[PDB]
DNA sequence: CAGTCCCTGTTCGGGCGCCT
DNA sequence: TGGAAGGCGCCCGAACAGGGACTG
């Protein structure tokens, strides 16, 4: 008879399917040492037990020495456990933020010592563990072992000792209802607006409700020291930082070294504002291996410079203030990146980010700066639980044009000019009505599927007249390509009656920014007109010159 | 004491696994409470990770209640029981509804608690609490009772109801009632002052035999109808003309007999689109023929109950929002028009959620079914706001689309 | 009409970062 | 050495998925 220390959770496997059977990896007598070691110890403690012939299951271990640390990590790999392994439903939905945490008096932070290890597996599922035990190289077939705890490395395992230990932790919160508790996988974050004394007390208390369920606090606690060492922060009394973050000054650079870079980065950018990793990302597009070794562009390179400046400083966050406005301001940081900074007292930030996505062929600034706006509000959401107010680089006059203009349903939440350049414009507009005394320029392209050869040009009202022979295109671009004539060939202000509906579809929607360098063109005329009236027919209906247009680029 | 109605889900089909979306603060303690005292009275009750399954919930406040409600999106759940509500406990739709002068809708949802749910069913309704920041890991739970908003609830709570109902069916021989979902939606044709007394009647009927209700009122023969109209100028440029033969020419598409031919020609050579041309007298006929077919009837447009509804939806500008309920493409059940709502020259999503609302509610009261929409809108956009607007208990299916309007068929 | 092509949006999987 | 879990973020590219015009 072994003893039970707290309520079970009941596991399966996915049905119709049984535990996993593989030896193990030849391992140095290294590992091996380093691991019959510790596999003697939890006998006594009751994290293992023995098993004969009876259990037909095997699976391997070894172990990896600890980080930062004195004694070794063993791990089981449970991988073809784990696929064969009834699937959870996952209680930990993100990372919290130290931005998203209230000012404190008093704050302790506490590990559960050997976490996994202290809560019971279930009954029936035991047997599934089994692993085999090595005496070392050559010497015995080894000892087999069942765990009646949770394993390091099984795939049930988080989502059973978060669920359980909230569970423990719920009573003692009951009864304390001002004291807070950030429970995060093993690690505790309580804290107060006790006197650090009653506060002690109030932690004392609690490490013993823990011990009730059988949850070890070792001393590896925080005590009343500043700054603590939290989720990769450190915390002080009125401010937090990312804890120092070494980028690589590596001479050669190699793929997998701009990524580390890049990730590095971008964890960065919580914090230090301004970070852009756009043009070191341009250096991944479509690379053979992760091993490869690539030289950085000079744009790479400046970018790289501007960040290790960013970097050269230091900075802190705040905490949050409920009693205060939450606000975000945003940035446009060219080719398509955007900054911002969430902050509550002018100056002191909350945290900072960055946006830089690219969606869509054909886009512009305020469909990007939207797009930012969404992106930061979901992001506040999730950790203040409310919507910042706003303050954005584009005049009230530009977004009222745009939104109210635009076909689609679109919004941004409540928020103010702030003038900050560059600021954001639509920059050219199309006529709602034909422009009288404009050259009305019918205008037509198509293009032979096999040849992949076409035409694009136009016929005038004044009885001007273009056609341009074109090779190796498609209808689509020859449509675009007869509305680039009729745009070059005309004055400030013309009239373009075309029947594509891909074109039209693609001006309308007043892009400043393409991956096509056609539609840039086109955009690039459309800026210099005064006036710009794009209009559709249906083609092959012979209207107008548009039948004669028609008849000319087919020719 | 009652006996559980089993349960399965449709053939070779898994639970739903839907993630919970991040939510306000005001909702996460509204739904904290409200989860709080339905675990006290044993409506739902805490699980945990080894159920794989969840629902996501958020909460919302009828339009001008101030009192939070809770509400699951099962529309997951529900597709995988769609089998059990449509083909076997479910509910036959009156066609008089839409005709009566006035249709009240109460929330009945609170009589679904009463009834247990069948015990191996339950692993399916799990759902999750979130929290600021991510302080404390998920709060699952899962329902002991029958559902709000789940559409196996109504149809297992239909005898009793039927049962409640009896009386008042009797008492009142006339006025019509039909259930969807949480809902009860009565007409009647008498006068305003009948109508919200008789109201209050089924009101004391519901409350003495275990219910509550904490309704809208609607106007179904009020209802209109939105045409497609063409323009009456006294003269005509270049450009009218591509506009008119481009929109009868989509027109067309519905109505075979719309002839674009009279009135092409005057298109004939390359002309300054602000040039006026006179209409000949074989284009005028051709066009007053044209507005005349555009009076009729579109032919061989029927609803069929084994189909699916659509729904478009235009943004018009000015606060003007089209749309169009049908089954088939150009076989319209429905079009109509929606101006001035809540938001109008402010706020493009709440609009589109109005709009999106009352469309359903038509769809509910004309043919028991709400449809699947198409939404102006870009996925993003609408799933960061919507919620914030939805001010009603069923969540209809939407995908997401992007149209530009080479020409305004559905708007002058 | 069914079947291609263009084209443009979405989703998914795989890499890195960071936490336990 | 080379090696486990779950969570969240980014960036890319390859794949699927669908609308609208042209063609047998």
């Amino acid at each position: 008879v072994p003893i039970s220390p707290i309520e079970t959770v009941p596991v399966k496997l996915k049905p119709g399917m049984d535990g996993p059977k593989v030896k193990q990896w030849p391992l140095t007598e290294e590992k091996i040492k380093a691991l019959v070691e510790i596999c003697t110890e939890m006998e006594k403690e009751g994290k293992i037990s023995k098993i004969g012939p009876e259990n037909p299951y095997n699976t391997p271990v070894f172990a990896i020495k600890k980080k930062d640390s004195t004694k070794w990590r063993k791990l089981v790999d449970f991988r073809e456990l784990n696929k064969r392994t009834q699937d959870f439903w996952e209680v930990q939905l993100g990372i919290p933020h130290p931005a998203g945490l209230k000012k404190k008096k008093s704050v302790t932070v506490l590990d559960v010592g050997d976490a996994y290890f202290s809560v019971p597996l279930d009954e029936d599922f035991r047997k599934y563990t089994a692993f085999t035990i090595p005496s070392i190289n050559n010497e015995t077939p080894g000892i087999r072992y069942q765990y009646n705890v949770l394993p390091q490395g099984w795939k049930g395992s988080p989502a059973i000792f978060q669920s359980s230990m909230t569970k423990i932790l719920e009573p003692f919160k009951k009864q304390n209802p001002d004291i807070v508790i950030y429970q995060y996988m093993d690690d505790l974050y309580v804290g107060s607006d006790l006197e650090i004394g009653q506060h002690r007390t109030k932690i004392e208390e609690l490490r013993q409700h823990l011990l009730r369920w059988g949850l070890t606090t070792p001393d590896k606690k925080h005590q009343k020291e500043p700054p603590f060492l939290w989720m990769g922060y450190e915390l002080h009394p009125d401010k937090w930082t990312v804890q120092p973050i070494v980028l690589p000054e590596k001479d050669s650079w190699t793929v997998n070294d701009i990524c580390k870079l890049v990730g590095k980065l971008n964890w960065a950018s919580q914090i230090y504002p301004g970070i852009k990793v756009r043009q070191l990302s341009k250096l991944l597009r479509g690379t053979k291996a992760l091993t490869e070794v690539i030289p950085l562009t000079e744009e790479a390179e400046l970018e790289l410079a501007e960040n290790r400046e960013i970097l050269k400083e230091p900075v802190h966050g705040v905490y949050y203030d409920p009693s205060k406005d939450l606000i975000a301001e945003i940035q446009k940081q060219g080719q398509g990146q955007w900054t911002y900074q969430i902050y509550q007292e002018p100056f002191k930030n909350l945290k900072t980010g960055k946006y830089a996505r690219m969606r869509g062929a054909h886009t512009n600034d305020v469909k990007q700066l939207t797009e930012a706006v969404q992106k930061i509000t979901t992001e506040s959401i999730v950790i203040w639980g409310k919507t910042p107010k706003f303050k954005l680089p584009i005049q009230k006059e530009t977004w009222e044009t745009w939104w109210t203009e635009y076909w689609q349903a679109t919004w941004i939440p409540e928020w103010e000019f702030v003038n900050t350049p560059p600021l954001v414009k639509l920059w050219y507009q199309l006529e709602k009505e034909p422009i009288v005394g404009a050259e009305t320029f019918y205008v037509d392209g198509a293009a032979n599927r096999e040849t992949k050869l076409g035409k694009a040009g136009y016929v005038t009202n004044k009885g001007r007249q273009k056609v341009v022979p074109l090779t190796n295109t498609t209808n689509q671009k020859t449509e675009l390509q007869a509305i680039y004539l009729a745009l070059q060939d005309s004055g400030l202000e013309v009239n373009i009656v075309t029947n594509s509906q891909y074109a039209l579809g693609i001006i309308q929607a007043q892009p400043d920014k393409s991956e096509s360098e056609l539609v840039n063109q086109i955009i690039e005329q459309l800026i210099k007109k005064e006036k710009v009236y794009l209009a559709w027919v249906p083609a092959h209906k012979g209207i107008g010159g548009n039948e004669q247009v028609d008849k000319l680029v087919s020719a | 004491p009652i006996e559980t109605v089993p349960v399965k889900l449709k053939p070779g089909m898994d639970g739903p696994k839907v993630k919970q979306w991040p939510l306000t603060e005001e909702k996460i303690k509204a739904l904290v409470e409200i989860c709080t005292e339905m675990e006290k009275e044993g409506k739902i009750s805490k699980i945990g990770p080894e159920n794989p399954y969840n629902t996501p919930v958020f909460a919302i406040k009828k339009k001008d209640s101030t009192k939070w409600r809770k509400l699951v999106d099962f529309r997951e759940l529900n597709k995988r029981t769609q089998d059990f509500w449509e083909v076997q406990l479910g509910i036959p739709h009156p066609a008089g509804l839409k005709k009566k002068k006035s249709v009240t809708v109460l929330d009945v949802g609170d009589a679904y608690f009463s009834v247990p749910l069948d015990e191996d069913f339950r692993k399916y309704t799990a759902f999750t609490i979130p929290s600021i920041n991510n302080e404390t890991p998920g709060i699952r739970y899962q329902y002991n009772v029958l559902p709000q908003g789940w559409k196996g609830s109504p149809a297992i709570f239909q005898s009793s109801m039927t049962k409640i109902l009896e009386p008042f069916k009797k008492q009142n021989p006339d006025i019509v009632i039909y259930q969807y979902m949480d809902d009860l939606y009565v007409g009647s044709d008498l006068e305003i002052g009948q109508h919200r007394t008789k109201i209050e009647e089924l009101r004391q009927h519901l409350l003495r035999w275990g219910l509550t209700t904490p309704g809208y009122e609607l106007h179904p023969d009020k209802w209109t109808v939105q045409p497609i109209v063409l323009p009456e100028k006294d003269s005509w440029t270049v450009n009218d003309i591509q506009k008119l033969v481009g929109k009868l020419n989509w027109a067309s598409q519905i109505y075979p007999g719309i002839k674009v031919r009279q009135l092409s020609k005057l298109l004939r050579g390359t002309k300054a689109l602000t040039e006026v041309i006179p209409l000949t007298e074989e284009a005028e006929l051709e066009l007053a023929e044209n507005r005349e077919i555009l009076k009729e009837p579109v032919h061989g447009v029927y609803y069929d109950p084994s189909k699916d509804l659509i729904a478009e939806i235009q943004k018009q500008g000015q606060g003007q929002w089209t749309y169009q309920i049908y089954q088939e493409p150009f076989k319209n059940l429905k079009t109509g028009k929606y101006a001035r709502m809540r938001g109008a020259h402010t706020n493009d999503v709440k609009q589109l959620t109005e709009a999106v609302q009352k469309i359903t509610t038509e769809s509910i009261v004309i043919w028991g079914k709400t449809p699947k929409f198409k939404l102006p809108i870009q996925k993003e956009t609408w799933e960061t706001w919507w919620t914030e607007y939805w001010q009603a208990t069923w969540i209809p299916e939407w995908e997401f689309v992007n149209t530009p309007p080479l020409v305004k068929l559905w708007y002058q």
